[PDB]
């Protein structure tokens, strides 16, 4: 996470793994996910997701939810060409928010910019929407 | 000799006047050639009929999206995007003609005309020309812009081409 950036804690990772193994994708996983990922970058969120062993169909459904929210972001935030006024930076695409096409450095650049574009919080919300569909 | 291009600008279909540009082919020949050819329509498409979709008074006038009146669209004569040729020339003042982009090596057809010095864009946008005549016409366009860029009337390239 960013608290400065720090690598995701391995024991916080392992706590998350434990939560999924025991609760699968029952309703109790969503609060735990939420609690365990505070200040997370998209990279960190993906590490969390990519540590889920198996649960293939649950993960496919999640990936599909993320793609829908990413496409919706793009439809409402089209990638208009610059130039930008001073100090301003370029807005993320949906695939940038999901961590697919943005580097950790670019995510930190958004998250610590003034005003910030909280790509970590935006993506975490997409993930939570996906988890709510899975628990059903 | 460096090529020269003109735009004839219209406001809701009424002529406003002519702007002409020298294109710095001596220093940015690939970028200059893209703009020259889109100005003449000789590849079968180009700037004729396209709008200035974003005008910010005291900053710049942006256009060249010949697909829509917005900041998403256009292609170069080389393909959808091309590389940043070089950043030799700077955004020194009013009249500078420079390539719009969405980040590195994403140049297409869109460009902008500075109406001030924009030093913060140096090394980020490829400068490839400069207004010769009709800087008064560029200034007159600003009346139809806003701080956010939206135009209150339709500002079009009613005609364009090469003079020399």
């Amino acid at each position: 996470p960013i608290v400065v950036h720090q690598a995701i804690s391995p024991r916080t990772l392992n706590a998350w793994v434990k939560v999924v193994e025991e609760k699968a994708f029952s309703p109790e996983v969503i609060p735990m996910f939420s609690a365990l990922s505070e200040g997370a970058t998209p990279q960190d969120l993906n590490t969390m997701l990519n540590t889920v062993g198996g649960h293939q169909a649950a993960m496919q459904m999640l990936k599909e939810t993320i793609n829908e929210e990413a496409a919706e972001w793009d439809r409402t935030h089209p990638p208009a060409m610059g130039p930008l006024p001073p100090g301003q930076i370029r807005e993320p695409t949906g695939s940038d928010i999901a961590g697919t096409t943005s580097t950790l450095q670019e995510q930190i650049g958004w998250m610590t910019h003034n005003p910030p574009i909280p790509v970590g919080e935006i993506y975490k919300r997409w993930i939570i929407l996906g988890l709510n569909k899975i628990v059903r | 000799v460096n090529p020269t291009v003109f735009f004839d600008i219209a406001v809701d279909g009424e002529p406003l006047g002519r702007v002409s540009f020298e294109l710095f082919a001596d220093k940015v020949p690939k970028t200059a050639e893209n703009f020259r050819a889109l100005s003449t329509g000789e590849k079968g498409f180009g700037y004729k009929g396209s709008c200035f979709h974003r005008i910010i008074p005291g900053f710049m006038c942006q256009g060249g999206n010949f697909t829509h009146c917005n900041g998403t669209g256009g292609k170069s004569i080389y393909g959808e995007k091309f590389e940043d040729e070089n950043f030799i020339l700077k955004h020194t003042g009013p009249g500078i003609l420079s390539m719009a982009n969405a980040g590195p090596n994403t140049n297409g057809s869109q460009f902008f005309i500075c109406t001030a010095k924009t030093e913060w864009l140096d090394g980020k946008h490829v400068v490839f020309g400069k207004v010769k005549e009709g800087m008064n016409i560029v200034e007159a366009m600003e009346r139809f812009g806003s701080r956010n860029g939206k135009t209150s009337k339709k500002i079009t390239i009613a005609d364009c081409g090469q003079l020399e």
